[PDB]
RNA sequence: AGGCAAGGAGGUAAAAAUGU
RNA sequence: GUGGGAGAGGGUGGUGGAAUUCCCGGAGUAGCGGUGAAAUGCGCAGAUACCGGGAGGAACGCCGAUGGCGAAGGCAGCCACCUGGUCCACCCGUGACGCUGAGGCGCGAAAGCGUGGGGAGCAAACCGGAUUAGAUACCCGGGUAGUCCACGCCCUAAACGAUGCGCGCUAGGUCUCUGGGUCUCCUGGGGGCCGAAGCUAACGCGUUAAGCGCGCCGCCUGGGGAGUACGGCCGCAAGGCUGAAACUCAAAGGAAUUGACGGGGGCCCGCACAAGCGGUGGAGCAUGUGGUUUAAUUCGAAGCAACGCGAAGAACCUUAC
């Protein structure tokens, strides 16, 4: 069963480890989400951004599977793929509204692990 | 190699055809400094080809090249987690280059008993887009693909 | 080096000690909800730290965005 | 390894499996798509090589998350032990010897075989007297913990035995 | 538009006991 | 004193968002995570990614500075309260009341400890996974004490400006913060940077002197022994302060200089690698060497730069055995 909308929101979560791009509605209740590795790239390859790229079209396809047409990207972390998943996106004939950042930067909250402090 | 960009050798021009092209070939077909055994290789081969596929064997030469000539190979490189093989863009030149050796290599893997009957058997596969120059063009052009995650290591 | 405006003289005479006034605070944050640095503003040190203690009173009682969605990237 | 799912099927006439093992015998394709919709499930072609091909109705991406399981399970049951190797050398003191040794000890108990290999380097000629004498000696210690898979094998600068455990 | 930089990123940097 | 500031000064009472994490609701599915690669690890009992709500701790992004405050240790959301220092202007008051300060009392990061809570993240130890010769380590996945608060103790530190405090003097330029002014320029008080004289082993310091002086305090008297013992004191403990000598070496050490080096940085280069062709390794033989043999298999050559080398001619000679 599906529910179909045409219209709604793209979130793009880059981590450096992996790209996963979840498709979801104009409010935001998840249609279809693709990874690296959803994508078979299992490995260092999951969080490059050819992959991310792949995931992102990947992700576009199964929307327009739902009607979906006109899609709101929403970029959440820094890593490889962000620019080339909304490439991607932009690429897909997906009807890209706005590209909004929405890195979840703590407003200097709690300890990071080891590896993120030094940089501290 | 690492103060100037190193010219490309003008070869002197063919005298059958007239064609650069055809004395690289023949150049790529000679070993030990033998060219007149191998310019009478390819002359066979011309002769074969005109025979069997009956076309201009010049032309059908030229065609069998562009058949197998690269646009993506895969570089040998390291960034960390040893050596990666790499997918990037082949100049024209040397791409050129590449397609003769490969179409060589085929030519010399072929059954048969001669060679410029196995080069002029070669050459018609290439023209046709099947055989063992084509096979291993595609086999470059796949690995390019099945690595094109790594194309941002462009040098 | 950046040569294009400064948010002192863009901006008319005003009371940056005035926490009410909002459509006159909401020009030294960027398109993020983030206080302009100095050579943004292009205000003087104290006159720059009373404006912060300001924006950020605002923010506290919510007329100033405390962070916000970046456009267009 | 993997299957065509519902509309990657193109073949026409198509034997129908069912969830648990449910035999539909050979229906139409679209026939076989519609029992899977229906069921909220997909058809997946499990025999292709089969008598107008064989096909399950299932989750397919639950099969596959299984096999992964599976595969999984038979990877971590490929005994993560392994070989563990300890240089000696010639001129080796008496508490230095007894380190290694406990190492030794150590390793055996995690489960692991043991190449108690002598590093050699300069006249590697009386090598064997005392070398070997060494090996002799710490193949003594380790009587009870360690049965001596290999007997001392010179290759290169050196002479390698393998250790294995008493008792599996 | 290119210039030159200012600043944010993102990729590289990560693997080394044997003598006479 | 009067007037006025600046401030992350200190305490106390609040409170505001981001984030994490968790719970619950949804929607959705095959992975996510992680890394130089991986692997444990969690995931269809539905994770990740996404929105809605709640719980909770903890920290306070941007401003932010090379800044400010404090006697240091230190101190950053914002608000309010209590309160400390401090600076300036006025020269108005007192009239030497000053400076230092052995002891003493007070403060004193972090870790630690004790009792009571709290516990989100993180995270010693610890358990996993890798890496590796090994790995008690870095790298990852978890994880306790701890970290947070309350009260009590501990007192150390690279508690460093490695610069005790005060006051006077002795070029300037400069950026800065923060006052006062008849204010594009003066004058105070901080914080930096470059420099006169001077100093300094040099490095450097140089009106914030490491300069010239003066006052008072601390301390040093070669290195290691050793911040150790022993005593004493303090602490619930860990441990702290105090603090040797026997012996033992001809030094230990500072600053810089020339090199060499670097798994520092830049700029280069070479068949260096790469692009390419051909071989070596594999055969057999030719040769030279190691070795071993032998009466002797003369003697030399040793990574590159010894090994078809001295030998551009060992049957005898050569030949040295
Ligand atoms: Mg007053
Ligand atoms: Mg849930
Ligand atoms: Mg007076
Ligand atoms: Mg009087
Ligand atoms: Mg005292
Ligand atoms: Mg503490
Ligand atoms: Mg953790
Ligand atoms: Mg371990
Ligand atoms: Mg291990
Ligand atoms: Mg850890
Ligand atoms: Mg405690
Ligand atoms: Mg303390
Ligand atoms: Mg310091
Ligand atoms: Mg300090
Ligand atoms: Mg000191
Ligand atoms: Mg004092
Ligand atoms: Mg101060
Ligand atoms: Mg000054
Ligand atoms: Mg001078
Ligand atoms: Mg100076
Ligand atoms: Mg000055
Ligand atoms: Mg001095
Ligand atoms: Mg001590
Ligand atoms: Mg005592
Ligand atoms: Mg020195
Ligand atoms: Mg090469
Ligand atoms: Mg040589």
């Amino acid at each position: 069963v599906k529910r179909q909308v045409a219209s709604g929101r793209a979130y793009i979560h880059a981590s450096y480890n992996n790209t996963i791009v979840t498709i979801t509605d104009p409010d935001g209740n998840p249609i279809t989400w693709s990874s690296g590795g959803v994508i078979g790239y299992k490995g260092s390859r999951k969080g490059t951004p050819y992959a991310a790229q792949l995931a992102a079209l990947d992700a576009a396809k199964k929307a327009m599977a739902y009607g979906m047409q006109s899609v709101d990207v929403i970029v959440r972390g820094t890593g490889a793929g962000r620019e080339q998943a909304i490439r991607a996106l932009q690429a897909s004939g997906l009807q890209v509204k706005s590209i909004v950042d929405d890195t979840p930067v703590p407003h200097n909250g709690c300890r990071p692990k080891k590896k993120f402090r030094k940089a501290s | 190699a690492r103060r100037r960009r190193a010219e490309v050798r003008q070869l002197q021009p063919d005298l059958v055809y007239g064609d650069v092209l055809v004395t690289a070939f023949i150049n790529k077909i000679m070993r030990d400094g033998k060219k007149n055994l191998a310019a009478r290789i390819f002359y066979d081969a011309c002769k074969i080809i005109q025979e069997k596929t009956g076309q201009e064997p010049l032309k059908v030469f030229k065609q069998a090249v562009e058949n197998v000539k690269p646009r993506m190979e895969v570089r040998s490189r390291r960034v960390g987690g040893a050596n990666y093989q790499v997918p990037m863009e082949v100049s024209p030149r040397r791409q050129q280059s590449l397609a003769l050796r490969w179409l060589v290599q085929a030519a010399n893997q072929r059954p048969e008993r001669r060679a410029a009957v196995r080069i002029a058997h070669e050459l018609m596969d290439a023209a046709e887009g099947k055989g063992g120059a084509v096979k291993k063009k595609e086999d470059v052009e796949r690995m390019a693909e099945a690595n094109r995650a790594y194309a941002h290591y462009r040098w | 080096p950046s040569r294009k405006a400064k948010v002192k003289a863009t901006l008319g005479e005003f009371d940056l000690r005035d926490y009410r006034n909002v459509e006159v605070l909401k020009r030294f944050l960027s398109e993020t909800g983030k206080i302009l640095p100095r050579r943004r503003t292009g205000l003087s040190a104290k006159e720059q730290r009373i404006l912060a203690k300001t924006i950020k009173r605002a923010r506290i009682l919510g007329l100033l965005p405390f962070t916000e969605k970046l456009v267009r990237k | 390894k993997e299957y065509l799912t519902n509309e990657r099927i193109r073949a026409k006439q198509v034997r129908v499996v069912g969830p648990d093992g449910k035999q539909l015998g050979i229906m139409d394709t679209r026939e076989a798509l519609r029992l899977a919709q229906e069921m909220d499930l997909d058809l997946v072609l499990v025999g292709p090589n089969a008598d107008p091909p064989v096909a399950r109705i299932m989750d397919y991406s639950k099969w596959r998350y299984e096999q992964q399981m599976a595969e999984k399970e038979a990877r971590k049951k490929a005994k993560r032990t392994e070989v563990k190797s300890i240089k000696f050398r010639v001129k080796i003191d008496e508490h230095d010897y007894q380190t290694k040794l406990g190492h030794i000890k150590r390793f055996l108990q995690e489960g692991h075989k043991v190449k108690v290999t002598i590093m050699f380097r300069g006249r590697e000629v009386a090598h064997p007297e005392l070398g070997e004498r060494i090996l002799n000696r710490v193949t003594e210690d380790l009587k009870d913990l360690a049965v001596v898979e290999m007997k001392p094998e010179m290759l290169g600068r050196d002479m390698n035995m393998l250790l294995a455990p008493v008792k599996v």
